[PDB]
RNA sequence: GCGGUGGAAACUACCAAGCUGGAGUACGGUAGGGGCAGAGGGAAUUUCCGGUGGAGCGGUGAAAUGCGUAGAGAUCGGAAAGAACACCAACGGCGAAAGCACUCUGCUGGGCCGACACUGACACUGAGAGACGAAAGCUAGGGGAGCGAAUGGGAUUAGAUACCCCAGUAGUCCUAGCCGUAAACGAUGGAUACUAGGCGCUGUGCGUAUCGACCCGUGCAGUGUUGUAGCUAACGCGUUAAGUAUCCC
């Protein structure tokens, strides 16, 4: 089926780090290799690779852990979806969402690019809200 | 090893018991798989008179 | 309805729906009764009259043997309703007999000793398997008489019985009949045929026969029981001439006395 | 055209010679058609464990004990196998005949 | 569905213990009472289910 | 059986095999017509009336994308067939 | 907020040309009470007839109604008829649900695996709508062994127009049409992607030549688990989750 691709990745890292994971294999498309780049710019991952299986294209995509404890802290406590398919959100210059008062950031994909929480209010653009990661 | 081979009086009396009642799991060490496809050729074999129904043990 | 070709019922509009029919008839007929209920001297017996009658035929016995057959097409006949075909031998004889079932397009139907098992024609009971369907058995090795009416007409055997002697009719229980016999092996007649119903007398009823109903109407005279202001002496023994309509029982003999058995009578 | 294997549950009323004939009369209705045949195996005369057929529609005193049992492992038409059992069962011999689908190859 | 008496010996035993195993009462009190087309396939599945394991 | 698997693939004309909007539907079309013809003489069956709804549902998408795609093949598949439309 | 103009173009959408993991199909095999139709097989029950033979049988917590010396039951031989079909049956299997099991033939559906070959997203869900519906019940025509609403007796009881006993109609069975309901219950709608593990089915590959009952994998469907995390009010569920998410009713 696969009804949003980019609505998989967000469950497939969450449910991995959960059960505390090293590295998970998700679908190949430009739009989701440009939301792994401006994870890793902002430090929530290690690093993004390509890779294939049997003829089909896969992303490796690594996870950070902190220290060694009874339950170790994960990098990202929660990854939910705005725009979801069938309730697509639009937002504006103003409307740009403030996570966790700076802490956490809001990926979206504006019309000059993919831009974050704090570089879509210095360009002065606004777009689709796709995901908000803390 | 013979399953669909009803003709065999003297290997399939070997799986009937003392009684005219087919064999259970515990005797004769058949899985299901081998069960059914057994059990339809001796269901087969009886209206031949081979192997009675309700087999008379003298 | 139970079956295919479900029985026609009329819709109400006016009580009822009559009709009026219109065929042809090519030869095998004589004449028929013409008369109604009489005797010459004494009607007897009342109850009977209207016209529309008449168209006999024949064919019944049947004394051709291995004949193959090839049943043309179907036919009704006034009186008993269960269809009588046409039919074809083999040979070019022209005959009747009683509609089976499944045929129509011909088929088989043969007689004789030693024939296919199924519905084809005469078939002495002699060789026969069990004789789960048979059709109209024979009192005697000649005549083709008892259940004509291949509607319903059934009577089972017992698979294999000596002495000569088996048939299993329907409700005149079992009893015990020469084994040098044949019949049809048809046991079919349609059933929905006479499902349906007659509607409200008038042009369904009389057409057939007189009033079947008479009733106390009071008149000691006119009949054994009646008078009073409105209401009849029933049960005190209403019925015309020594009857007696509780029962009572008949038909006694001794020498050539009825040779069925069982016979239960709840 | 298909594989068969029909098992004529032979009456003890034919001898040796009587079902032998029957197989040279099975022949003039396949062979006689584009079919052929393979072999036939006679298992003997076995004891019945109820006695089928021991009287239908005749004689009180008429017990039929014996039996002997027969397949005819041959190759016909798949239109020719209802008129096949319907032949067999019409003579005064033969208890049932149930035709079966063999996928092996017998030699 | 009978009993073996095949052994000869003039021998007085019984020997009605042999088959008092497999045909016995048990199949006549699954029987020759009243069945009860669904509890049969329920309530008799049921307490053979958590005997097993 | 196979003499209608293999009569299918080299009638009609599109230059690959099975895989074809082509031979698909008239793969589906002998087994609806011959499915119809057996509820004729089997009018008492049941569960052969599912597989006929989903052969018919399964056809149904197949003929609206050949309609989507260009309507030349559609034209001249749907009148050799006989279907309606 | 609406409209218009000049831009930006990632995403959604439109158009064109594709790709393939989706889905579908073909090739070759496997299992199954899947379904419909037509046959045929065995035990038993009931009934009819005849033989033998005796006064009891049947039934209950006790009894009685009932069947018995115009002689049952029991027993043996034969016949007729209807229904369901032991064992195998299994924590089994198949089906969308309901549901479906003695054997055989004829027509027919779905699921799964495997080297692959091909299309190419042709997808998912889905108000209305259409179709299927355990049993009971209804219409017409058949059939009717047993069971058994009703109903009739015996008994129990303070009373029982119940439970229990002896009988017994509709019905239960078949064909056609109709009614469409059930703790129609896993009471957890369908479809897809992910998330610790330990034991039980069916296909297929492989394992000194498979020397063996077997050993090591890899798929489908299916139980239990002191089942973990997590979820839950709790009980409990637990990758066939009420775990984490997406699509739609």
């Amino acid at each position: 089926m696969g009804k949003d691709t980019i609505a998989d990745i967000i469950t497939c890292i969450r449910n991995a780090d959960m059960n505390r994971k090293g590295t998970v294999r998700i679908v190949s498309t430009n739009i989701t290799e440009n939301i792994v780049k401006i994870l890793l710019r902002e430090g929530f991952i290690e690093n993004a690779r390509k890779h294939q299986e049997r003829n089909k294209y896969f992303l490796v995509l690594t996870l950070r852990h902190r220290r060694n404890k009874k339950g170790p802290y994960l990098n990202t406590f929660h990854l939910k979806r705005v725009s979801r398919p069938g309730l697509r959100i639009y937002s504006n210059y103003q409307r740009i969402p403030r996570i966790l008062g700076g802490m956490g950031i809001a990926i979206l994909s504006t019309s000059r690019g993919i831009m974050t929480d704090r570089e879509a209010r210095l360009e002065g653009i606004g777009g689709e809200i796709l995901c908000y990661i803390w | 090893g013979d399953r669909i081979d009803y003709r065999n009086m003297s290997l399939i009396s070997r799986f009937i018991s003392e009684q005219g009642k087919i064999l259970s799991r515990r005797v004769n060490r058949l899985t299901l798989k081998q069960q059914r496809l057994i059990t339809s050729a001796i269901k087969q074999a009886r209206i031949l008179s081979l192997l009675p129904f309700l087999n008379n043990e003298k | 309805h139970l079956y295919k070709t479900s029985t026609s019922s009329t819709r109400n509009g006016a009580v009822q729906v009559k009709s009026n029919p219109r065929n042809n008839l090519i030869s095998g007929q004589r004449r028929c009764g013409k008369g109604r209920n009489a005797r010459g001297i004494i009607t007897a017996r009342h109850r009977g009259g209207g016209h529309k009658r008449l168209y006999r035929k024949i064919d019944f016995r049947r004394n051709e043997k291995d004949i193959y057959g090839k049943i043309v097409t179907i036919e009704y006949d006034p009186n008993r309703n269960a269809y009588i075909c046409l039919i074809h031998y083999g040979d070019g004889e022209k005959r009747y007999i009683l509609h089976p079932r499944g045929a129509i397009i011909g088929d088989t139907i043969v007689s004789g000793t030693e024939v296919p098992i199924k519905m084809g024609n005469a078939l002495p009971l002699t060789d026969m398997p069990l004789g789960t369907a048979i059709h109209n058995i024979e009192i005697t090795l000649g005549r083709g008489g008892q259940l004509a009416r291949a509607a319903g007409a059934v009577a089972k055997l017992i698979a294999k019985e000596g002495k000569s002697a088996t048939l299993k009719l329907p409700s005149g229980e079992v009893r015990l009949i020469s084994k040098n016999c044949s019949a049809t092996v048809g046991q079919v007649g349609n059933v929905g045929v006479n499902q349906k119903r007659l509607g409200r007398a008038g042009s369904k009823r009389w057409l057939g026969k007189r009033p079947v109903v008479r009733g106390v109407v009071m008149n000691p005279v006119d009949h054994p029981h009646g008078g009073g202001e409105g209401r009849a002496p029933i049960g005190r023994k209403s019925p015309t001439t020594p009857w007696g309509y509780p029962a009572l029982g008949r038909r006694s003999r001794k020498r050539n006395k009825y040779s069925d058995n069982f016979i239960i009578r709840r | 055209l298909r594989q068969y294997e029909t098992m004529a549950v032979l009456r003890p009323d034919m001898t040796e010679d009587e079902r032998l004939t029957l197989t040279q009369k099975y022949e003039e209705l396949l062979v006689a058609g584009g079919a052929m045949y393979v072999e036939v195996f006679n298992r003997g005369v076995i004891p019945l464990a109820y006695s089928i057929k021991r009287k239908n529609k005749a004689g009180e005193t008429n017990n039929y004990l014996d039996g002997i049992y027969l397949l005819f492992t041959y190759f016909t038409k798949p239109e020719s196998i209802s008129p096949l059992e319907a032949a067999l069962v019409t003579d005064d011999d033969v208890i049932r005949s149930s035709s079966f689908k063999i996928r092996k190859r017998k030699y | 569905v009978q009993v073996v008496v095949d052994d000869n010996e003039p021998e007085e035993r019984l020997l009605n213990r042999f088959r008092r195993e497999v045909m016995r009462a048990g199949v006549i009190q699954e029987c020759k009472r009243r069945r009860f087309f669904e509890n049969t396939q329920d309530v008799r599945k049921r307490k053979t289910r958590e005997a097993a394991k | 059986k196979k003499n209608s698997f293999i009569s299918v693939i080299s009638d009609e004309k599109k230059e690959e095999n099975k895989g074809s909007v082509e031979f698909q539907v008239f793969c589906f079309t002998n087994k609806i017509r011959r499915l119809t013809l057996h509820l004729e003489l089997h009018k008492k069956d049941y569960s052969s009336q599912r597989g006929l709804r989903k052969t018919l549902g399964k056809r149904q998408r197949l003929l609206a994308y050949l309609l989507k795609i260009n309507g030349v093949r559609y034209k001249e598949l749907i009148s050799k067939l006989n279907i309606r439309e």
